[PDB]
């Protein structure tokens, strides 16, 4: 077998600018505030018009006012300019207000909305789960005072997600989803979260590829060239699966007869026996190692632990976070909680077991669908129907979520929060509508 | 001007919000904040 | 563990490998957990002789079930 080399460098989009200059005044807009992808489009449309990947930048330019290229796909022509692009997304809030200011200011230019005061347009959002008080009155202050968005409404985007899947309105599941920064498990009865026994793992995507960068740091201490963190997403999304049972898999994955297989090895771009030694399998493969081959000291041997990395989000103790998995958490979801026990379900668990939906940008990591049932048979009574249910891509959607929100008309004036409302009730107001957050107390 | 807010502090905040809210009121159990809808860990080793 | 549900006989086969790391090392013997149903039920024939069933009632020293 003739061993290839894999370089991982990622192309540039030639074409960033495409908006329209037609539109209606009456149509809200949908925009998905994602951690990593920036969503945004019309009510009437089915797909989202602009995917972004959320991040910008102040390009410093002389003899040109040092102000150019600041928001966008913009940032994808040049290398230099993705360099230093920062996005403001932090783990759980983004950080900087102008910048968002930006992105909304960058996003209204591309759907050709003309002024009238400062936007005609209700508005659309997506919001975090259990959010911080400050974020939702700065949230109300950067709609309200700053762009005068007559209808403003938020909610959790797995809800969203649900709430497409399932367009009713008062179904029972479970959702399960796998954001960039934030994993969560919701359950919802007859349409609404019951957030009162939601979780949360704060393990995401982004600290999957930090985990993979720092194994594979440890790995090759003395690795000749700079390993860059977008190469480490393209290599991540690329030669990682879940295993169907890993206990039994680590015991396997560094047999000879296993090697042939399932390794792939990763090349850096630039300009005693072996068989015996398990190191020299786990480090350089089943192939014997030339040190004197400059494509061997910038081969990237990776797949030997590819198992790893997205296991964790069913182990989160190997991540370093001292939660139980999602496994343990749909266990108790599914047999401590809605009046059942250990052994006799109640109806509402056994319709969330025959509804489950997992969605999210991290859920396309192959083999996820196959564990989650085959972990949820483990434990749940014999002859009970499971049913996991998949998108083709589900990453966007939730914008299909708030979408079919924003077809239905009676649901959504019941989640309406208006600028007369903000301003007789103040900044500190949820609505309490099934589709988003709740009170923090009663 | 708002200040450069980091993503540290806002938790601790909020938790100082939190027992400021909850020292007012019981001299008030919590339905869903932040650290309510953290994970416990695992009891199975 | 084994359960006959018609005999009444248990029989403990030992601890599962999801409680294997509870301590480093201790005297207890891990073994996987069943691949098949908890529940399974088959039909057997027993061939037995007049002889058996006269020295399983004649014992001078009872106990056979033990």
């Amino acid at each position: 077998k003739a061993v290839v080399i894999d370089d991982p460098p990622l192309r540039q989009t030639p074409e960033p600018f495409d908006e329209q200059s037609a539109y209606n005044p009456q149509s809200p807009i949908a925009i998905d505030f994602g951690s990593s992808k920036l969503r945004a489009g019309f009510v009437n449309h089915a797909t989202p018009t602009h995917i972004f990947p959320n991040a910008l930048t102040k390009f410093r330019d002389r003899k040109l006012n040092k102000n150019f290229t600041f928001v966008g796909n913009d940032t994808l022509l040049d290398q230099a300019v993705r360099s230093q692009s920062r996005s403001p997304f932090d783990g759980p809030f983004v950080t900087n207000w102008n910048l968002t200011e930006e992105i909304l200011d960058y996003t209204f230019h591309h759907l050709g909305v003309v002024p009238d005061n400062g936007i005609p347009n209700p508005i659309l959002l997506t919001e975090r789960l259990a959010t911080v008080q400050s974020q939702r009155t700065n949230w109300y202050q950067i709609l309200f005072e700053t762009y005068n968005v007559p209808g403003v409404t938020f909610g959790i985007d797995s809800l969203f997600s649900f709430y497409n899947y399932n367009p009713s309105g008062n179904k029972t599941g479970l959702v399960i989803s796998c954001g960039h920064e934030d994993t969560n498990v919701i359950p919802v009865v007859d349409g609404a979260g019951i957030l009162t026994d939601a979780k949360r793992i704060n393990w995401g995507g982004h600290q999957a590829v930090d985990y993979l960068n720092d194994l594979m740091a440890l790995k090759y201490p003395y690795f000749p060239t700079k390993m860059s963190y977008l190469q480490y997403e393209t290599m991540y999304k690329d030669y990682c699966y879940v295993s169907r049972n890993y206990d039994e898999d680590i015991e396997k994955i560094l047999t000879l007869e296993n090697l042939d297989t399932n390794d792939v090895v990763v090349e850096a771009p630039f300009t005693y026996d072996w068989r015996n030694s398990i190191l020299h399998l786990f480090l350089r493969g089943p192939r014997p190692h030339d040190s004197e081959n400059i494509h061997e000291q910038h081969q990237m041997h990776l797949n030997v632990e590819r198992i790893r990395v997205p296991e964790v989000i069913f182990q989160p103790t190997m991540g370093g976070q001292d939660q139980a998995g999602i496994c343990e958490l749909s266990e108790t979801i599914l047999l401590k909680k809605f009046g059942s026990q250990p052994g006799k379900l109640s109806q509402t668990s056994i319709d969330m077991v025959n509804n489950v939906l997992i969605t999210g940008g991290n859920a396309k990591v192959p083999g996820l669908k196959e564990r989650i049932v085959k972990e949820f048979t483990g434990f749940l009574p014999t002859g009970t129907n499971i049913t996991v249910n998949m998108s083709s891509d589900p990453s966007l959607d939730a914008w299909k979520g708030m979408a079919a929100l924003a077809r239905n008309e009676e649901q959504y004036r019941k989640t309406v929060i208006s600028k007369k409302e903000y301003e007789e009730y103040g900044p500190e107001y949820i609505k309490e509508h099934k589709l988003g957050n709740t009170k923090y107390f009663e | 001007t708002r200040r450069h807010k980091s993503a540290r502090q806002l938790i601790s905040d909020e938790n100082k919000r939190i027992n400021a809210l909850l020292t007012k009121a019981n001299k008030l159990v919590p339905k869903a904040t932040y650290f309510s809808v953290e994970a416990p860990p695992s009891i199975r080793p | 563990i084994y359960i006959e549900a018609n005999t009444g006989a248990v029989k403990r086969v030992g601890r599962s490998d999801a409680y294997a790391t509870e301590f480093d090392l201790e005297t207890e013997e891990y073994v996987p957990l069943p691949k098949g149903e908890v529940h399974k039920k088959k039909e057997i024939v027993q061939d037995v002789t007049l002889h058996d069933l006269d020295v399983a009632n004649a014992r001078p020293q009872g106990g056979q079930d033990v």
